[PDB]
């Protein structure tokens, strides 16, 4: 099995794929005979030879491993490190590299835990795929916004709200200043309200907003649909209403379904906006899964305005460079290695446009000074509970998130540090807005 | 006690009873001419038996009155033809259809 | 958080959508306030009381955990029982159903791990689906093979060959003796080897064989493809070319993708295997995921004429209770509740046909006996290694696993221990096959 | 209210459509009150005039009572006579006119019952019907078939078969001599028995039976559906398929689908069975409802090449006039007055062709000499018990059915009276047949 | 026939259809033989075993009798109630299940007469339907009409009108107040008056209408036609030009036909106005038919947005409880049994929206406080001779309509007995309603 799957000499071609897999190998176990192990079932899944193996180039149809790390900190664990030729994969699947690289390795009973740590895509094989419909700046340039982060909410609660009900809540967040609402990611169809009732008076309070302030507005409509066929019916319904973007869930929805839809929206010029549900049963468990950078690469491989990266506020100080790292995936042409930050591999990306980045769950107006200063301009604040929640409605909850974010844009330009001088740059603003002020007050 | 059904190919109308001799054919031929339909002979193979058209022998008989001449021409029909099925059938002017059709030798 | 979604009185209606979560908690923590969190934020996500939320029936429109149970064997985790009114879903969508299962709560901070055990779909719910396109029974009707485990076979290796060879293969396999044979879930179209050359070849090997032999010969003919269009494509072009069964990955692919695919699978009389890619790294970690019995009753819901289960005996004696547990869920009309087996709910399906059992990885003639004996009749068993590793080729191969299969039967039929007399059973069938005597003493 | 809606001298054109209604009208009423109570609420539906009334021409637009008669043998009910326009309807819309003709009139208070006698087609209104697709004439050209009527079965149980049993009783019934076999109207596409498989099944079945017979084999295939598209897509199969003639309900299905199948099947060569369930609920009540006359009208003209109209023998001597009545309707070209048989009009049919007429329920080998001596060669037999109780199975019942029949054809062209040696019939038929001898033997 | 298919100690289940059948037998027949035979002929219509019954699981393939009652006051009568299994039926098929039901039980000859009373259909049939296509509070979210019924209007003459003379009594209306004005039952497309010059003129009325009162208005088109595709090019016209509302005769159009067009109606957006034209020939007599509270479930099972249900004070106070029980049938979420409202089932909806209940024939201004204090304001009141008759116009009686309407609804909001001060209020709202004074001087 050893000297046949693996080799320490091989150099790893530019256009090869590689893949850094965190082992936590059976004790007694050989780490370059489990390295070999995880190459091999991710590439041919065998070792006793058959006569139909001597009719092929074996020595180039197979994964190698050629280089094997410790995982600092963690004795019980190391890191191999493989490659694969571009030939191993269908051209411009995600679905297929995805299959390929996971379908069978993480069930290997001689190992106690298997992670994908990262991925390296090679820019012969991203110039293939399609990648985001239309990336940050040409939605700036349709959206007619720049300088500043886009302001969402997530419209609550999940359920129960009927669809005029719904577009009420729409309107009033949206005329209060939010860029974007969005539906929920269990929000497709029910019978509560049906899709194309929602997509209707969700144009009409979008409309209405926008006819109302002077600035462009949307809803991320979810067509995440029991068949391809219901999607495509969809979305196709929100681009003849007119709505801007939808909403897909790319995990749940499947990669393939997500693909085809990133493909439409290219085509016929329609926003998309990326919910990763399910992501957790994946990414958590630091022993056993896929990385969401992994997932974050996948996604934006396979098609999407907008995703969701995390708060990273949420976390402390010391753990927040993973969720860096992998918004520098996202968002970045190309990003170095940095095994700080948890980056194994030097990912170019080319021309491939970056996807904003989602920020949403639990944050309010006093989080965002650090939001503003972690994210930068180009990404997008959801303000669900920090909208909703507000005593004098989701019109005042939006105006005074949007004051914040003015305020902090502007404090950051002037040269201020806005982390260290948040409370007087926010208490500034609020001299001019009673409605962020009593945000404030509400949310201290 | 139960006795099992033998499989055979059939001829239509009238297949499932016993061939049928001159004094039966002639009450059929009698039948057909007192309805006012006219006679007809048709014949082909065995193998092409469940053709749409057969080959028509000589034309049909119109205002044919006498069943003996109507047998006569089956049996040169079958005296001219010996491995062809022949067909005895009735031409229904009015509904523009058959009043009577069934084979009168099976082939062979 | 605790009186407002968590009813010990509640008694769960028989239209109600049932779910166990195990869940280890935080140390500290309380398990009653841990059950309603998953309640709350698997259907509302939220505790703060908004102005919408007071415009629709709070106390209808809400998930609520109904019973606490102790983990038997392990003190720091507990299962929590929750109860969903048929009305939060889409009729019929799986992916619906998922997604407000599992968008959220494997992500919540107070728990260390979260792991969805068992649901219980109502029949009410379970009627809307289509379910199985054909069912085990209608397979079996099309195809006239009654009274023995359907025998398969993977093509290996997975990278390579051509499109003739790999139809070379797969023509010595069925002519051989298997009645199906297999596609990889890794291959859709390679540039090593396209799609439409496969369905070609391999529709010309299937007939080919079919015609030798006088059996009903079949090839699950991988449609997984970046897009449903093309998924479509490629399942259309294989019911031209008059292919009878094909095959997808409902988790790679997506839910609503494997929903589409069977759905158009029952409309045009096609036969679909599921191959279960990546549900390792759901269903693996004891602590962290969504559990397999699960994934099944899922798929079941799709549509699917197979699913891989597991081999059963590739597991300790003491560990095949949940993997029956599953099969019977797979299999059978009515599964009674049972805590041995890990069958949490009482679980009725109605007229909803069964899906196939297939067992596939590491087993061979030896197995095969046990094989038997646990599945039954209504399974498929799958020999990749079995068949392509023996010495005098595929056909020779087959021939052993047919044969040996035949006599496995029969001696159950006539009421022998076939497990306790297997090797006697295989030696006097191997007295008459050279075939399979080669093969016991190459898998010896 | 009198002399506005019933003219006494007025005499009816040629293109008028007229309608018999009987009234059993409330003790005391006027009988020509009534009359024109029927024909306003059938016409117009008002008499108070409105201005809008004024704006028309009230003298042509309106249906007048022209004939009030006595009911023989009923002094509590007469007879009323109502001509109306032609331009009163939609062309070629049964649906329309027996809208016109039935929406109120029957929920009229001041009458206790109302039945709709006859009802006058005029040949204007007839040339603009598509009528039957085929014909009695085309069909039988189409199967060459002459001088017999046709022999049908109904395949029972009405549940359970699965789809290969129930071809596996399709197949016996038809290679043993019937000419069709009859779906159920029940079944159309239930969870035990999917209307694809039906389809596929009876196919092979009725392809087997034709090629081991070498006579033309049918089955009414049931496309009756919950919707037209899903009825259009089974007829479609069926005609894909090869099936010859499938079946509809056309009173439970509707007018409205059942025309637009007819059309369909007159478009794509395919036969129509037509099957009158319901028809008791409508029909059957002496003194309200509408006539079966009128319904064979009314499918006739909506489009039908077999028709269900009784077995005449299940009535006794002296009431079976209306029924050999409403035969000559659905079979004749043109039907004069007869009061004895309940034609109440001339009906003047033109080119259109005529239906089969189809016998049964509770009919067998004993009852088939009066049978072929009431309905003639133009005419279809249906054999459910009579084929599927014989004690030698379906084939020996199909069997012996077809020598009776052959030999009460044989018998009736002799010029014997074939209902007064009916049993000398049968018994001579028998002694060459001994399934024949023993179907007597069962149900004597 | 007596053991086998009527069970007194069977319990029938959640899942089960049932129905309750009042039997009127002939005389000296037994009552339990007439229930079973009642369960034979509508489950499988035979009692001698046939060989292909020992194939199918006749205990569960079959529809039990399992209770027989008295009807009080008939003693010739009685209650046969009987459990069909939710297998025995498409699934989503009024077509199927009212086929299975009346298909042949009532042509029995060993009873009198044979009424379906009520059908209990179980909430697992009830989801898969697709219902009604908007619902009651949908339709008002929509039009944005609340606190009051809605008001409606049929045109009459229901011949002679072209089309822009029919656009110029509809504009009128609609501009008089009316919410709805209707098109007959018999106008589809006749000579005088094309329905696509119908659309376009009743389309510039109501959009006319619309501008001069500032209030949404609608026509119901009617859609009914010869064929699907004729139904589905007339609805999609409709759609085209943007009439809010269509008509649809769903007994005389067909079940299958409706079905078809609720669903196109739900997927377009479109709302469905339903006549219930024939009811009478079905639901008149009281010892033979179907109920037209059957008639209603399967209306709101079908799809529909209103429905006719009578006008209630057309009957006698004594003789209102059915009326008043399939209302709530039609309307109502939940219908406990009710035997002296006629209610027999416990009838559970689910989340099915309800329909509107339109009133209509012979009502005026004075019958309006009863029609709102029976009705509610989640009904339409129909006011055809009520509004043409009026001396001074359409809009007049419209007017004088409408300021009823609104009176009578503020004094039932101000706790008045609006049927005890029905003149007082209507004489207070005349003294500032000229056209309202002059509608009761003509009414009166």
């Amino acid at each position: 099995y050893r000297q046949t799957y693996w080799m320490p000499e091989y150099t790893p071609l530019d256009s090869d794929i590689l893949a850094c897999f965190k082992i936590t190998p059976q004790p007694g176990v050989d780490r370059e005979e489990a390295a070999a192990a995880v190459a091999a079932e991710s590439s041919t899944g065998t070792w006793t030879t058959v006569w139909t193996d001597l009719l092929t180039d074996m020595d180039y149809y197979k994964g190698r491993a050629y280089r094997i790390e410790d995982v600092p900190g963690d004795d019980a664990a190391f890191y191999a490190f493989i490659a694969y030729p571009i030939d191993l994969f269908e051209e411009g699947s995600v679905v297929n590299v995805f299959t390929s690289l996971v379908g069978n390795v993480f069930g290997f009973k001689a190992v106690r835990g298997l992670r994908l740590e990262d991925v390296r895509f090679p820019l012969a094989y991203v110039k293939t795929c399609g990648g985001p419909p239309h990336g940050i700046q040409v939605e700036r340039d349709k959206m007619n916004k720049y300088g500043r982060p886009l302001l969402g909410c997530t419209i609550k609660p999940k359920l129960g709200l009927s669809a005029k009900n719904y577009g009420r809540a729409v309107y009033e967040c949206l005329r209060g200043g939010l860029d974007f609402t969005k539906d929920d990611e269990n929000i497709n169809s029910q019978p509560f309200m049906r899709w194309r009732d929602r997509f209707l008076f969700v144009q009409d309070a979008t409309e209405t907003a926008e006819a109302q302030t002077g600035e462009r507005k949307g809803h991320y409509l979810n067509v995440t649909a029991p068949t391809p066929e219901e999607m495509y019916k969809r979305a196709e319904f929100a681009k003849e209403i007119g709505a801007p973007i939808i909403m897909h869930d790319y995990i749940t929805g499947g990669f393939t379904a997500n693909t085809g839809l990133a493909k439409w929206c290219q085509d016929n010029g329609v926003l998309l906006h990326i919910h990763r549900a399910m992501h957790a049963v994946i990414d958590r468990n630091p022993n056993h899964g896929i990385h969401f950078r992994v997932l974050t690469k996948i996604l934006r491989l396979s098609g999407g305005d907008h995703l969701h990266t995390g708060t990273v506020v949420g976390k402390l100080e010391g753990d927040r460079a993973s969720t860096l790292g992998w918004i520098d995936l996202l968002r970045e042409s190309f990003i170095p290695e940095d095994r700080s930050r948890g980056i194994f591999f030097d990912q170019d990306w080319g021309s491939m446009p970056g996807v904003f980045a989602v920020a949403s769950g639990g944050i309010h107006v006093w989080h965002m000074p650090a939001l503003v200063n972690i994210f930068g301009d180009d990404s997008v604040l959801q303000f669900g509970g920090g909208t909703l929640g507000h005593p004098w409605g989701n019109a005042a909850g939006a105006a005074a998130n949007r004051v914040a974010l003015e305020a902090c844009v502007e404090a950051r330009n002037q040269g201020r540090d806005i982390e260290k001088e948040g409370k007087e740059i926010l208490t500034a603003a609020a001299q001019h807005s009673p409605e962020l002020k009593i945000a404030m007050e509400t949310w201290k | 006690e139960m006795q099992d059904y033998k499989q055979s190919l059939k001829y239509e109308t009238f297949s499932y009873l016993p061939p049928m001799n001159a004094e039966r054919i002639r009450a059929q031929i009698k039948y057909a001419i007192a309805q006012g339909w006219s006679p007809g002979i048709e014949h082909v193979e065995v193998k092409n038996s469940m053709n749409q058209y057969w080959y028509m022998w000589k034309l049909p008989f119109f205002g044919e009155q006498n069943v003996d001449n109507v047998l006569a021409e089956i049996e040169a029909c079958r005296s001219a033809y010996p491995t062809h099925q022949v067909k005895l059938v009735a031409y229904d002017n009015y509904a523009q259809s058959l009043g009577l059709a069934f084979v009168v030798y099976r082939g062979n």
